[PDB]
RNA sequence: UCUGGGUCGGGGUUUCGUACGUAGCAGAGCAGCUCCCUCGCUGCGAUCUAUUGAAAGUCAGCCCUCGACACAAGGGUUUGU
RNA sequence: AGAUCUUGGUGGUAGUAGCAAAUAUUCAAACGAGAACUUUGAAGGCCGAAGUGGAGAAGGGUUCCAUGUGAACAGCAGUUGA
């Protein structure tokens, strides 16, 4: 429904910004059931929440 | 195990973005 | 009409026929083709035409 | 519109028996088809359709 | 129908087209359009522009 | 039939000509939806996310001149809706736009 | 309607100026290999040459199609001496 | 009946001026009776470390967190909110 709390908790646990927080757009009702950081950790372990990779900024041109 | 029906739909779930984005690793349910 | 501007015979020598959809520079299709000769599309069309 | 080249036959002018370039306008005129006749009658109130 | 003139590019200039340019030295040039005139004024050699007739005959194209 | 699907190519450059820089891509999307409504006669038109990515590939103002799309009219009988048909528009990645015709594509 | 009008596509015109890739004993030169080569071969290398007046756009308010595609005798509101 | 009278209310103006400083949003889905504005995912952008970032002092005082509502406010809306 509205996953602002879930995004904030995921960014807190994952130690990354909200930019890198990826929630599964399919299992919205499953993620919305998460209201504790333990539940967020369990969801991260189960693969519903994934830390997105850092945006690529290569230095090959510089080198 | 993997068969043709399972593979053709697996390609969908592992792709969570366009070219240049990381692939999905797992989606495991456990109660 | 009595002024010498009027009652004056008009004898044409040339009429421009260049393309007004830009700075045209050729009068007729044949003149343009003769000045330019065959082109790449004409070459491939002749290849398809044996 | 386009332009033409003609020779001028205007005595006493600088361009007499010379070549000039004058813009012209093309007006396509397919033949008209007359399909009716109206007769007007003069009145002190002016012309009116009879 | 008048005298046909040749431009920077070597193209024929029909009457009523382009521009004529007379330099102080006593030489007269005529240009088919503003592109040829601008190319000439920058002292660009016509033999180095691929679509000029002089380049065509220099490279024996066609 | 009424569950027909077809492939088209669209002169986006013809329909964007004159649109300001910051509105060119949204205007292209609006023209795409309007063209789908014109061709399939369906008020309900959905644009696939891949097509949306393809149109926005070159940014907001440098919209690609031509694009190849596939129109698929499908039944909307999944819920009580005023319109029983909807048009799905997907992107067709093509190598070139030469001698491409509107062709009927089967299932 | 002897159909129509569209959308693509084609051609015409026009603009810019010769695309990528390939090939070159072209190329300032440089770096490797010598049973080799007897003067060679293998890279790096801007640029040039041929393909190539090429490539690309071209009505959206450019011209002509009779090529393909689908749609068009449908909707609604009023109007009487 | 007045005193540019006092207090309270109501007009025309008028559905008018206007809601234009700081480049820009688009697609799909979910909830919901209701989606331009909520949320998620994708894309394109911007702030470009003297930041639209991360933390404090003064000052505010519960605006903090969670849950619920859609009466009033957030000069449009809102399923959102200081
Ligand atoms: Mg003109
Ligand atoms: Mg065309
Ligand atoms: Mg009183
Ligand atoms: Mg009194
Ligand atoms: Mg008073
Ligand atoms: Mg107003
Ligand atoms: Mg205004
Ligand atoms: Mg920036
Ligand atoms: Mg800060
Ligand atoms: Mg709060
Ligand atoms: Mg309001």
């Amino acid at each position: 429904s509205m996953l602002r709390l879930q995004k904030r908790l995921a960014s807190s646990v994952l130690r990354c910004g909200k930019k890198k927080v990826w929630l599964d757009p399919n299992e919205t009702n499953e993620i919305a059931n998460a209201n504790s950081r333990q539940q967020i950790r369990k969801l991260i372990k189960d693969g519903l929440i994934i830390r997105k990779p850092v945006t690529v900024h290569s230095r090959a041109r510089c080198r | 195990i993997m068969n043709q029906e399972k593979l053709a739909k697996l390609q969908a779930q592992v792709r969570i973005g366009g070219k240049g984005t990381a692939r999905r690793k797992k989606k495991v349910v456990h109660r | 009409q009595t002024k010498r501007r009027a009652l004056e015979k008009i004898d044409l020598k040339f009429i421009d026929t260049t393309s007004k959809f830009g700075h045209g520079r050729f009068q007729t299709m044949e003149e343009k083709k003769a000045f330019m000769g065959p082109l790449k599309k004409d070459r491939i069309a002749k290849e398809e035409g044996a | 519109m386009t332009h033409i080249v003609r020779e001028v036959d205007r005595p006493g002018s600088k361009v007499n028996k010379k070549e000039v370039v004058e813009a012209v306008t093309i007006v396509e005129t397919p033949p008209m088809v007359v399909v009716g006749i109206v007769g007007y009658v003069e009145t002190p109130r002016g012309l009116r359709t009879f | 129908m008048k005298v046909e003139l040749c431009s920077f590019s070597g193209y024929k200039i029909y009457p009523g087209h382009g521009r004529r340019y007379a330099r102080t030295d006593g030489k007269v040039f005529q240009f088919l359009n503003a592109k040829c005139e601008s190319a000439f004024l920058s002292k660009r050699n016509p033999r180095q522009i691929n679509w000029t007739v002089l380049y065509r005959r220099k490279h024996k194209k066609g | 039939n009424e569950v027909v699907t077809r492939e088209y190519t669209i002169n986006i450059h013809k329909r964007i000509h004159g649109v300001g820089f910051k509105k060119r891509a949204p205007r292209a999307l609006k023209e795409i939806r309007k063209f789908a409504m014109k061709e399939m006669g369906t008020p309900d038109v959905r644009i696939d996310t891949r097509l949306n990515k393809a149109v926005w590939a070159k940014g907001i103002r440098n919209v690609p001149y031509r694009i190849r799309v596939r129109l698929s009219r499908k039944r909307n009988e999944d819920e009580d809706s005023p319109n029983k048909l909807y048009t799905l528009v997907t992107y067709v990645p093509v190598t070139t736009f030469k001698n491409l015709q509107t062709v009927n594509v089967d299932e």
